[PDB]
């Protein structure tokens, strides 16, 4: 008639917390940006996703 | 004059090991959507089994 499942254990947290510091706060708030043929590129990693 | 002893040996297959998979698990896995989704496609898996 049917089939029967495995039951693969109760859902794993991973373990990716790291220190908050992140690069979005001066890069949102800026009193001067770049222009639309020259955007500025930043490569923003090593912390959590805001 | 005289009588020589002859043998040969043949071969032949008889039947291979049947095989069962469920189609929901085979094709959509786990997914219960996937599952709701070709239930309404037709009997193909009726028709395997
Ligand atoms: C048919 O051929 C076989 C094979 O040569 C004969 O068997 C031999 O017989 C002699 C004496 O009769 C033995 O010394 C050999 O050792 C036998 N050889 C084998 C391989 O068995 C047999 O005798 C022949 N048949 C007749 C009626 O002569
Ligand atoms: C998560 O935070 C705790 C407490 O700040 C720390 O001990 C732990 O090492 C952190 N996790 C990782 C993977 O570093
Ligand atoms: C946002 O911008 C203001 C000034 O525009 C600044 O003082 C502040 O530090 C910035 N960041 C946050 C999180 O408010």
């Amino acid at each position: 008639t049917s089939n029967f499942r495995v039951q693969p254990t109760e859902s794993i947290v991973r373990f990716p917390n790291i220190t908050n510091l992140c690069p979005f706060d001066e890069v949102f708030n800026a009193t001067r940006f770049a222009s639309v043929y020259a955007w500025n590129r930043k490569r923003i990693s090593n912390c959590v996703a805001d | 004059t005289n009588f020589t002893i002859s043998v040969t040996t043949e071969i032949l297959p008889v039947s291979m090991t049947k095989t069962s998979v469920d189609c929901t698990m085979y094709i959509c896995g786990d997914s219960t959507e996937c599952s709701n989704l070709l239930l309404q496609y037709g009997s193909f898996c009726t028709q395997l089994k």
